[PDB]
C-alpha cells in the first residue's frame, strides 16, 4: 500500500550468516613435447626436428600457466605479513568463538568448520603427464587465515592499514553499528540477545555445511576430464596401420614408414594445440575469479563496505574467511531489521510560523503524539531544539502540520 | 649450482619436491628467496653458500588483549607509493599474401 | 610486453626457415626441382605448415589482446577514483589511508602516486563504554571515553585530543543497570555558572 502520509520502522532485527564459495587456483600440470609424440624411438625425433619451433611454444606456454597459479595463491592470502598471535583468554562479551578458531589441541591447525569443508572435499607418468605440488602447504595457509581470522577480533580495521591496535569487542561492533545509520545505544542495550543469535546462526551454519559445493570440484573435473581425453587419442590412428610406433618400425624399414610416422606425428601435435589453448582459456577465467576474490577479501575482512550487496545479503558487518582446497570460504555477518509498524508522517512541523526541519531523522505521529526516531529503527523521542534547525517559513512547504514545540530552555527561566 | 630432480627417489638432500643434490640441509629458517616447492626456499648464505631450508611464514609479534583497554595514535606519516600498469600494446598488422607466399604465381592460385 | 611481442615475432620469422617435411624451404628451388605438378606437393605442405604457424600466432595475439583490455579498465577506475576524490575502499588506492592521487604518463602505461595517511605512535590507555553520572547513562557523541586515570576526556577514534567531558559531547538514552562496563564518574555541565 502506497500513500503520501505513511511511513513504516523498523522495530526489531536479526542477524544472520552467509557463505559464499570461490575457486582460487587449479592443479598445476606440464606436458613434455617429444615424449607425448615420440616415445623411446630415434627416428621419431629426427621427423620432428622440423617442427621444433612447435615444441618450443608449447612447453614455455605451460610454465606461463604454472607461475599463474603461484600468483593467484599468492594475492588472496597475504594482506599482511605479520603473523598475530592467539590470545589465550577466550572471553569475548559473550560472543562464542569456538569453531572458526582452531582448537590448539587437534594435530592440524584447521579449526572445526575446515575440517567439515576438508571431508565435502571429494601409472599416469608414463605417457609424460607430470604434476607438480603447489609452493604453499594448507598448513601455512591455514597459519595465514589464523592471523587474519585474529587480526579483526583483535585490532578491528586498523590493521591493515598500519601497525595493530587492540581494542575491546564491544567497541568494535558499536563502531561498525554507526557506519550503517543505527545509533550504538540499541547494540550496548542488547548484546546477549545479539550474543545468542550469532552463536545459534553459527551452529545453523555447522549444520548446513554438513548436509551445496559445486564450484570447486568442477575445476578439478574439466582437468581429469581433458586429462583422460589426452589419453585416449594415443589409440586413434589419422588413418594409419597401428597405434604403436615399435610396431611400424618392427615390421617395415624407415624409408617404407614415413608415410605413417608423418600421419601420427600430425594428428599428435594437433591434439596437443587443442590442449594448450584450452588451458589457456580456462587459467585466464581463474585469473579472473582470483583477481575478484583478492578485492573481496581486502574490502569485506579489513574495513566495512558502503556497497550494497557486496559482501552478503544486507547491511554488511564483518566477514570472516576459511580456507578449503583450491579456494577460499567467506562468512558474511549481516544485519536485517524485522517487524514494522505503519505510522503517519510529515516531511516538516510548523509552530511558531518557521519550519522546523528534522537533523539526522524524521517526524513521526500517533496521533495523540509527534516523535522523531531514527531512520532504521524505532525510538520515539519528544521535539526539541536541539533536535531540529530553522529554515525559513511555512508556505513552502506541500505537506506541514501544526504542532508545540518545547523550548528545553524552559526550566533555564525559572 | 644445485640440480634438483621432480619424481626421483633417490649433500643429499631428499624432499617432497624430489631429490635435492648440491645444498646443505639447515634448522635455520628465514624470508623465503628462490621459491623451489613443497614449502622449500633456498639461499646463497653463510661461508656463503647454496642453503637449503623451511621458508619462514611472515614474522612473529606479540597481541595485547584487554576488556578494558584502548590504544591512540600520537604521530602520523606522511608517504608516496608507486603502481605501475600498462593500458596498451604495439600494434601489429601482417598480410596474409607475402608471409605464405614470396614471389609465384602458382603458390597465389593454391590459395584460392 | 615488450618481451613478449619480439618473441611472437621472433617465432613468426623462425618458421620460414623450417621445410614441414619438404625437401626444401625456398620456393624457386621447389620451381626447379621439379615440374609443378609433381611440386605441388611441397607447395602445399609448405601452404599447411606456414598457415599452422600463421593460426597460431594470430590465437595469442587475441589471447594477449583480451588481458591488456582487462588492465585497461583496471586502470580507468583507478583514473576516476583514485585521482578524482577520495575512496573509502582499503586496498584498493594503495596502502592505508588515501588522500589524493597523481597520475604520471609512462611509456605504454600511467603511473599513480598517493599520498598515504598512516598512524604512528600509540599510548595505553584505560576505556570505558559508558559512564553514569546520575541515574542516567552519558554515551559519546561521536568520540570514545578516554581516562588517563586521574583524569577522564573523549577524543576521536583515530588521533590524540583530550577534551573535558561536557553535556554537548554526550547524550542520554536510558539507565545504568543495561549495560556492563559503566563506571561511577560525574559529568561537568559548563551552562551552570552561566545561569549564576
Ligand atoms: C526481537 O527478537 C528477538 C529474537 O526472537 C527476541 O528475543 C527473544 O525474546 C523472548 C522474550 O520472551 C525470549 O523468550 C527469547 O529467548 C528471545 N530470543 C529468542 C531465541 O527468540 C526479542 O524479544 C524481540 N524483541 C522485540 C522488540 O520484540
Ligand atoms: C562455546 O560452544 C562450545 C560448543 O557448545 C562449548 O563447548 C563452549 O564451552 C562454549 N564456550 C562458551 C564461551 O560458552
Ligand atoms: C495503519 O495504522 C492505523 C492506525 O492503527 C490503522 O488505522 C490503519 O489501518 C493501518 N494501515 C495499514 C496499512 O494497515
Ligand atoms: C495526499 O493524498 C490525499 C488523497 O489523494 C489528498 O487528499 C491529499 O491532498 C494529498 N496530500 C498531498 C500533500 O499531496
Ligand atoms: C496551522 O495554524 C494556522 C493558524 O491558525 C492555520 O492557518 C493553519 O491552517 C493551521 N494548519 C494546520 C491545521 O495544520
Ligand atoms: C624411496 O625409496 C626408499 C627405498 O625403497 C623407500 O624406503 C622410500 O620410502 C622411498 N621414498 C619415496 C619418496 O618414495
Ligand atoms: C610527533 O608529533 C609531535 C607533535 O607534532 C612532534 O613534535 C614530533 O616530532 C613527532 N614525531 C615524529 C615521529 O615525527
Ligand atoms: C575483565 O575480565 C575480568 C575477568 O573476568 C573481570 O574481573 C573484569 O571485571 C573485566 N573487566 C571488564 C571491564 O570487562
Ligand atoms: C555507583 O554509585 C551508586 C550509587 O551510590 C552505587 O549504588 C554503585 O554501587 C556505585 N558503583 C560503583 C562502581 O562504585
Amino acid at each position: 500500500a502506497y500513500s503520501n502520509n505513511s511511513i513504516a520502522i523498523p522495530t526489531n532485527f536479526t542477524i544472520s550468516v552467509t557463505t559464499e564459495i570461490l575457486p582460487v587456483s587449479m592443479t598445476k600440470t606440464s606436458v613434455d613435447c617429444t615424449m607425448y609424440i615420440c616415445g623411446d624411438s630415434t627416428e621419431c625425433s629426427n621427423l620432428l626436428l622440423q617442427y621444433g619451433s612447435f615444441c618450443t611454444q608449447l612447453n614455455r606456454a605451460l610454465t606461463g600457466i604454472a607461475v599463474e597459479q603461484d600468483k593467484n595463491t599468492q594475492e588472496v592470502f597475504a594482506q599482511v605479513k605479520q603473523i598475530y598471535k592467539t590470545p589465550p583468554i577466550k572471553d569475548f562479551g559473550g560472543f562464542n568463538f569456538s569453531q572458526i578458531l582452531p582448537d590448539p589441541s587437534k594435530p592440524s591447525k584447521r579449526s572445526f568448520i575446515e575440517d567439515l569443508l576438508f571431508n565435502k572435499v571429494t601409472a599416469q607418468k608414463f605417457n609424460g603427464l607430470t604434476v607438480l605440488p603447489p609452493l604453499l602447504t594448507d598448513e601455512m595457509i591455514a597459519q595465514y587465515t589464523s592471523a587474519l581470522l585474529a587480526g579483526t577480533i583483535t585490532s578491528g580495521w586498523t590493521f591493515g592499514a598500519g601497525a595493530a591496535l587492540q581494542i575491546p569487542f564491544a567497541m568494535q561492533m558499536a563502531y561498525r553499528f554507526n557506519g550503517i545509520g543505527v545509533t550504538q545505544n540499541v547494540l550496548y542495550e542488547n548484546q546477549k540477545l545479539i550474543a545468542n543469535q550469532f552463536n545459534s546462526a553459527i551452529g545453523k551454519i555447522q549444520d548446513s555445511l554438513s548436509s551445496a559445493l559445486g564450484k570447486l570440484q568442477d575445476v578439478v573435473n574439466q582437468n581429469a576430464q581433458a586429462l583422460n581425453t589426452l589419453v585416449k587419442q594415443l589409440s586413434s590412428n589419422f588413418g594409419a596401420i597401428s597405434s604403436v610406433l615399435n610396431d611400424i618400425l618392427s615390421r617395415l624399414d624407415p624409408p617404407e614408414a614415413e608415410v605413417q610416422i608423418d600421419r601420427l606425428i600430425t594428428g599428435r601435435l594437433q591434439s596437443l594445440q587443442t590442449y594448450v589453448t584450452q588451458q589457456l582459456i580456462r587459467a585466464a577465467e581463474i585469473r579472473a575469479s582470483a583477481n575478484l576474490a583478492a578485492t573481496k577479501m581486502s574490502e569485506c575482512v579489513l574495513g566495512q563496505s558502503k556497497r550494497v550487496d557486496f559482501c552478503g545479503k544486507g547491511y554488511h558487518l564483518m566477514s570472516f574467511p576459511q580456507s578449503a582446497p583450491h579456494g577460499v570460504v567467506f562468512l558474511h555477518v549481516t544485519y536485517v531489521p524485522a517487524q514494522e509498524k505503519n505510522f503517519t508522517t510529515a516531511p516538516a512541523i510548523c509552530h511558531d510560523g518557521k519550519a522546523h526541519f528534522p537533523r539526522e531523522g524524521v517526524f513521526v505521529s500517533n496521533g495523540t503524539h509527534w516523535f522523531v526516531t531514527q531512520r532504521n529503527f524505532y525510538e520515539p523521542q519528544i521535539i526539541t531544539t536541539d533536535n531540529t534547525f530553522v529554515s525559513g517559513n511555512c508556505d513552502v512547504v506541500i505537506g506541514i502540520v501544526n504542532n508545540t514545540v518545547y523550548d528545553p530552555l524552559q526550566p533555564e527561566l525559572d | 649450482v644445485a640440480v634438483l630432480y621432480q619424481g626421483v627417489n633417490c649433500n643429499v638432500f631428499q624432499t617432497r619436491a624430489g631429490c635435492l643434490i648440491g645444498a646443505e640441509h639447515v634448522n635455520n629458517s628465514y624470508e623465503c628467496d628462490i621459491p623451489i616447492g613443497a614449502g622449500i626456499c633456498a639461499s646463497y648464505q653463510t661461508s656463503q653458500s647454496i642453503i637449503a631450508y623451511t621458508m619462514s611464514l611472515g614474522a612473529e609479534n606479540s597481541v595485547a588483549y584487554s576488556n578494558n583497554s584502548i590504544a591512540i595514535p600520537t604521530n602520523f606519516t606522511i608517504s608516496v607509493t608507486t603502481e605501475i600498469l600498462p593500458v596498451s600494446m604495439t600494434k601489429t598488422s601482417v598480410d596474409c599474401t607475402m608471409y605464405i607466399c614470396g614471389d609465384s604465381t602458382e603458390c597465389s592460385n593454391l590459395l584460392l
